[PDB]
RNA sequence: AAGAAAUUCGUACAUCUAGGAGCUAUAGAACUAGUACCGCAAGGGAAAGAUGAAAGACUAAUUAAAAGUAAGAACAAGCAAAGAUUAAACCUUGUACCUUUUGCAUAAUGAACUAACUAGAAAACUUCUAACUAAAAGAAUUACAGCUAGAAACCCCGAAACCAAAC
RNA sequence: AACGAGCUUGGUGAUAGCUGGUUACCCAAAAAAUGAAUUUAAGUUCAAUUUUAAACUUGCUAAAAAAACAAAAUCAAAAA
RNA sequence: UCGGAGAAAAUCCUCCGAAUGAUUAUAACCUAGACUUACAAGUCAAAGUAAAAAUAUCUUUGACCCAGAUA
């Protein structure tokens, strides 16, 4: 194997940015808040795995789902491949019966 | 087939020349056993490598105490080609609470309660 | 509960292309007899170069889940108690200063040995005072949150805790609501006998 | 590894027994982190058993450098010429103690 | 049988279970026996009564049956006038 | 380019002893180099002797 | 590549040190290189148990050719001298033959003297005294 | 608390601190080394190593032990059969014990519900809540309680203490609003009229003896003293009895609340009922 | 194997163009390019680059470092080493690796060598760790000590074929 | 430019009970290749073994008479 | 495929039969404990109750689904 012969540049991170510093805020909003807006709702992602969570099948099926009928002709194409193979690795391949 | 085999018991009927070669009496006979395993069970049937390990003669040429009782001895006489059979002996007497720590096993087959280091003188 | 603080947020858009997404790679390159070579049938298989990737992150994956409500409420208390215990929270009547300069809230925290960072908690947003919002605003290690914004994670990372007397009672009666209560009949943001 | 690797044959420093002993560790040297999880344990070591250390072994000169530092590290030199240095990444106590007392006998 | 579904990504029950065994809360599986309703006129009287018992399954019967419903059909049912009430529960077991 | 810091920091390391080996640095005595008291050197000499 | 790994060249460092020494592509090329390295330490295990009993044949081939040159096989030497309660083993006879050739030549007196005891005493009957030499010191 | 003296010598807790509980954590063990490499587990060369093998149930081609076992209705018509949950007299007295139902007023399984005697599932079947025997003997409460379902020994403890017991039928939609009444409020719409029971329970709930909601009040009188006599109790005359007026109260057929008739509209918002005054509704609700 | 609906719930971050416990030249798009090249055609389809502030300062350096060679051919004897030894070789010990074959290798496959890349993935039950407890769960679920949350799991490459539409 | 049926793309990561491969260390335990069914004998499911955890109590070797046989194993009081 | 018999608990080891009928005093229901047995299937049976006022006597096999016939 071959070895870099110079050391990289040092990596500067700030640990009290204005992101790092303030990270967790708001998520006993619920609960210190008399519960009007649950947590997740402050989930920042995907429409369909926003405060949802699943298996790859379960994530193909549920973009599917959400955003199928808005999605590009290549897109649709691979990800409906993408559920018949999963479909067929999880119903009918593996060690456990 | 290969089997547990009997014995017939004339085998351990022994001889009046035999008490003079042993030196054993057939009156007051001795109480306890000193067994020592001096041969290998591997190669030997299953029953016999059993009673090895009941008996304690898992390591060999380490000599363990038996009682001298029928029962014991049925159990000796499946393995009697495994062992050496040498009847323990007290010429000091047994060992008392004073003595326990100061005994040592000699290869004669006597149990002596001093133990010193020191030439006889 | 710090953990599920970082990790219920978190979605990765790490993604790998499988054979099947991969440009090309239909026909099979050369025939399986009398060639002398390996046998494929793709040249996108992941033994190859600039093939697919067998086992890799597939799409947008999230790590969702959510700590039971007495859990993350019984996780406050204990954080609550471990900075009054450890000498780390200071109890406050109002946030009032007397002056903006964000230097006199810096020196006065080294006056009575407060640490390198200090969080801050007012009752709510709406009312908190000019003078300490200009002082804060500017400053990276003192932070400013509403009592609705206090949470485990953020106490863990400041050195020390400032707390309003108005916010005690605030944070009091939310938390010690937990224990003593029933099960849901349904959600809570809906009218109960005696709920707000 | 044999046939890899040197041998050499028994030996003392210089005779070093057979009028008087001497003893052949003369230099050690400990390197700490004021505030390090990893120098813990040889921070330990400096604040209960360094000092009798030293009483005890009088013809070794010991040097405790406490500074900025990822990983403690003890170097030990002797009159033959000879430096070893060791580790103390995150050592026990008691760890630091046995070594040290190794490199002196 | 179907682990992940594609629709609902969930298990699926193999309802020709469902339609030959009853589950008690217990754990236990009650059946048939087969051939109950089989060429009775060749069939002695004591056979035919063996065969129109009720009968419980084993252990390794009872854990394939088990995997092949789902949680629904695992739950307590409080139906009027039930008649397995008291079969439901398992009394003086030690074991 | 493989990720880290740490493979290259070893590296270094590595070339270090290649480059003593090939031009040996010329001796310096002991007190130059560092952790060096003479007024406790001097001492631990005789306890060293037992004199 | 999210995660390679970075330290490849020191786990190739730690075989090829030990092949430095073979010869041909065995003491550079890897692949070749790990084969011969486990075969070498396989061997200097198992050399462990061997080297002591060569250097037991060794001491006995020793004793031998001092033996002799007195006259007395080694069966001879070895059993009589335990016959007299000397405990000497094989390794220091061999030392005692190289740099002590006065010493060793009284050993050899000892046990030629104790072995012809043992001759007479097994024609004596029992009825003849014990041999000077041939008295065992009792211990207890 | 000498445990949290303890905090008060060691370091500040923070991020940096932080530690599972011990054992919550089981390793997860990757196909790399050789214990677990090589084969990795699957075993040698085989259907069942390359993860092909039959589905479960399927026993190498004879036929299964789940296919020779005839088909039997034990579940037929299993999603229909209507479901109760069991109340007991030992778990009603522990609930007034401990001031979760109120006596002094009528007790429905609004009540129940409210005070979480009992959990309702009508998506899973439940019509409601049947009385059971169990606890009877130490029953030592007046009160008014109406059920779906009650049994003889139930209703004479009730009856006993001087209480009164009425079996009522709710359909699966007037149960829903009966459990959670808010919920329902909030979405906009009026009261609904309560369905009268099916055809098999009508029956039932027509009987004196049953205490039927719609059974004749001519004959409970003589239904409750024949309770009296069979199980050894003087029948209490409850008119004399203060609270008369409490436990005399009974719904009407169709009303699902107390004091709300069907077809109001509940504005929660503003603290204020809405009824119609439209004279062809007025005579769908009224019926 | 497939699989509803009735019926309940949902104002979704809203604001302005943001974000990454995503890749960093065999990776990430096939892409420096649908090019070069290959095919009559449909079609298939690559590879690679690296000075400095300044080149209007002669184009930079950095590295016992891969295999391969050279500097420096060899010297009775043997899976090439190991024990050793004053001594490199001599003496002594020693039937290459992987995969399989019955647990057997003088069998039979596979490997010229170097570098990089290249294959175990899911939570029904069970176990461990906690919250609260005749109740648990942030609505729909389970409950005759349960219920809730966490942690804990089930590979890769390879046919002859079959079908649809083009050429 | 290798037609018992062309070539290209796509279905397609076709399928393969078949061949090949399946990447750190340490500690511990360990079957057997037996019986049964199978378009099953190049595979699978169950028994049997093995194993991890837990519960509480006898197990292993031996074993008189004595029956069962016909005129060395099955059974297993006491003990050891 | 199953049953009977020798070897004697092996065999491509050697024989006979069965996919039965006859015979009838018509031979219920319910229920301890056992045999046999991978599963499935197959055996024996006290007590209690009920018909009558001795059992049936000779000595076997086909599951599930799905179709029939009836009260
Ligand atoms: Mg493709
Ligand atoms: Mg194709
Ligand atoms: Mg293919
Ligand atoms: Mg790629
Ligand atoms: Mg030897
Ligand atoms: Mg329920
Ligand atoms: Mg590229
Ligand atoms: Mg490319
Ligand atoms: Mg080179
Ligand atoms: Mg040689
Ligand atoms: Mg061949
Ligand atoms: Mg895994
Ligand atoms: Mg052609
Ligand atoms: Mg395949
Ligand atoms: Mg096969
Ligand atoms: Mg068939
Ligand atoms: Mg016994
Ligand atoms: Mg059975
Ligand atoms: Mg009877």
């Amino acid at each position: 194997a071959f070895v870099r012969l110079t050391l990289p540049p040092p990596k500067v991170v700030d640990r009290w940015n204005e992101k790092r510093a303030l990270f967790g805020v708001y998520d006993n909003i619920g609960i210190l808040g008399n519960f009007e807006k649950h947590p997740k709702e402050l989930i920042k992602g995907p429409v369909w795995l926003r405060g949802w969570r699943g298996n790859e099948l379960q994530r193909c099926v549920r973009k599917k789902k959400f955003v199928g009928n808005r999605m590009f002709i290549e897109d649709l194409h691979n990800l409906n491949k993408r559920i018949s193979y999963l479909y067929k690795h999880f119903n009918r391949h593996g060690k456990y019966r | 087939k290969f089997t547990k085999s009997r014995i017939p018991d004339k085998v351990f009927q022994p001889k009046p020349e035999d008490h003079e070669k042993y030196g054993g009496d057939p009156q007051n006979p001795h109480k306890l056993h000193i067994v020592t395993r001096i041969r290998s069970t591997k190669r030997r049937p299953y029953w016999e490598k059993d009673t090895i390990k009941m008996l304690g003669l898992q390591k060999a040429h380490s000599p363990q105490i038996h009682k001298n009782i029928p029962s014991v001895n049925a159990k000796l006489k499946v393995v009697k080609h495994l062992i050496r059979i040498q009847p323990l002996k007290l010429p000091q007497g047994l060992p008392t609470e004073e003595t326990m720590s100061s005994t040592c096993l000699k290869s004669t087959g006597e149990l002596v309660v001093q133990w010193h280091l020191k030439p006889v003188e | 509960v710090a953990i599920w603080q970082r990790n219920f947020r978190r979605i990765s858009y790490a993604n790998t292309k499988t054979r099947a997404e991969v440009s090309g790679g239909g026909r099979k390159p050369w025939q399986q007899k009398g060639s002398g070579r390996a046998r494929h049938g793709s040249i996108r298989s992941p033994l190859w170069r600039g093939g697919g990737v067998a086992h890799g992150p597939r799409g947008p994956t999230s790590y969702y889940y959510m700590l039971p409500m007495k859990v993350r409420a019984l996780g406050l208390k204990v954080a609550l108690t471990v900075k009054l215990m450890q000498d780390d929270l200071h109890i406050v009547d109002s946030l009032e200063l007397p002056t903006a300069d964000p230097q006199y809230l810096t020196e006065l925290a080294q006056y009575r040995h407060w640490g390198s960072s200090v969080l801050l908690v007012d009752l709510t947003h709406e009312e908190m005072p000019k003078n300490v919002v200009a002082a804060t605003s500017g400053l990276n290690s003192f932070n400013l949150i509403p009592a609705v914004g206090l949470n485990v994670y953020s106490m863990l990372k400041h050195q020390t805790l400032v707390l309003t007397l108005p916010s005690v009672a605030f944070l009091e009666d939310k938390l010690l609501w937990q224990d003593s209560r029933y099960t849901p009949l349904y959600p809570f943001r809906l009218p109960y006998s005696d709920f707000p | 590894t044999g046939r890899g690797t040197s041998s050499r044959f028994l030996t003392s420093v210089l005779h070093n027994g057979l009028g008087r002993y001497v003893q052949q560790l003369q230099r050690l040297s400990l390197s700490l982190s004021r505030d390090a999880p990893s120098s813990r344990g040889a921070r330990e070591f400096v604040e209960r058993e360094v000092t009798d250390f030293a009483r005890r072994n009088p013809g070794v000169v010991v040097y405790v450098n406490p500074r900025p530092c990822a990983m403690p590290r003890i170097v030990a030199e002797y009159l033959n010429g000879a430096v070893r240095e060791e580790n103390v990444n995150s050592k026990s106590v008691e760890e630091i103690k046995s070594l040290v007392q190794k490199l002196a006998d | 049988l179907t682990y992940c579904s594609t629709r609902k990504g969930k298990r699926k029950t193999v309802k020709s279970v469902v339609h030959r065994f009853l589950r008690l809360h217990s754990g236990l599986w009650l059946r048939r026996k087969a051939g109950y309703k089989k060429k009775l006129w060749k069939k002695s009287t004591a056979r035919k009564k063996r065969l129109r018992e009720f009968v419980f399954c084993s252990k390794t019967q009872s854990k394939l049956l088990d995997k092949m419903t789902t949680s629904f059909w695992k739950r307590r049912n409080w139906y009027a006038g039930d008649p397995y009430q008291m079969y439901h529960d398992r009394t003086n077991l030690r074991v | 380019v493989k990720k880290g810091f740490r493979a290259a920091f070893r590296f270094q390391k590595e070339l270090e002893r290649w480059r003593l080996l090939r031009c040996p640095p010329p001796p310096v005595r002991r007190s130059e180099k560092p952790n060096w008291d003479y007024h406790a050197e001097v001492q631990a000499f005789g306890s060293r002797l037992q004199e | 590549l999210r995660n390679r790994l970075t330290d490849r060249y020191w786990r190739v460092q730690e075989v090829l040190k030990h092949a430095q020494h073979f010869r041909g592509r065995k003491n550079r090329c890897y692949r070749l290189a790990v084969r011969a390295v486990t075969r070498a330490f396989v061997k200097c295990t198992k050399a462990r148990r061997l080297k002591k009993r060569n250097l037991r044949t060794l001491w006995i081939n020793r004793i031998t050719a001092a033996s002799q040159e007195h006259g007395l096989k080694y069966p001879a030497f070895i059993v009589n001298l335990i016959k007299c309660q000397v405990e000497l083993n094989r390794k220091v006879l061999v030392d005692l033959a190289i740099y002590e050739p006065k010493t060793f030549k009284s050993l050899a007196a000892l046990a030629k003297r104790r072995q012809q005891e043992g001759f007479a005493a097994a024609l004596g009957d029992g009825k003849e005294p014990e041999g000077i030499f041939s008295r065992v010191v009792q211990y207890h | 608390g000498t445990s949290l003296d303890l905090l008060r010598s060691l370091p500040r807790v923070s991020l940096a601190n932080l530690k599972p509980s011990p054992n919550s954590r089981k390793r997860e063990r990757r196909p790399r080394d050789r214990r677990r490499g090589r084969k990795c587990g699957r075993g040698h060369k085989g259907e069942r190593q390359r993860g092909t093998r039959p589905r479960l149930g399927f026993e190498g081609g004879q036929t299964p032990f789940y296919i020779r076992i005839p088909k039997y209705g034990f579940n037929e018509g299993h999603s229909f059969r209507h479901q109760y949950q069991p109340l007991s007299l030992r778990r009603l007295q522990y609930l007034i014990d401990l001031g979760r139902v109120d006596p002094t007023q009528p007790i429905d399984l609004t009540q129940l519900v409210n005070g979480r005697g009992v959990t309702i599932q009508p998506l899973k079947r439940d019509y409601g809540v049947q009385l059971v025997e169990e606890g009877a003997d130490t029953f030592q409460a007046k009160i008014n309680i109406e059920v779906q379902l009650a049994s003889e020994l139930a209703i004479a403890a009730i009856e006993k203490n001087g209480g009164v017991v009425t079996t009522a039928f709710y359909d699966p939609r007037s149960l829903e609003i009966l459990c959670k009444p808010i919920p329902f409020f909030l979405r906009g719409q009026p009261i609904p009229k309560r369905m009268l029971p099916p055809e098999s329970l009508v029956p039932y709930y027509t009987d004196a003896k049953n205490r039927g909601y719609l059974a004749d009040p001519a004959k409970f009188p003589e239904a409750r003293l024949e309770l009296a006599m069979k199980f050894g109790y003087v029948l209490p005359d409850i008119t004399k009895d203060e609270l008369f007026r409490m436990l005399s109260a009974r719904k009407d057929p169709r009303q699902i609340f107390f004091g709300l008739a069907p077809g109001w509209v509940v504005n929660m918002a503003d603290k204020k009922i809405l009824k119609p005054t439209d004279e062809n509704l007025l005579k769908y609700y009224s019926s």
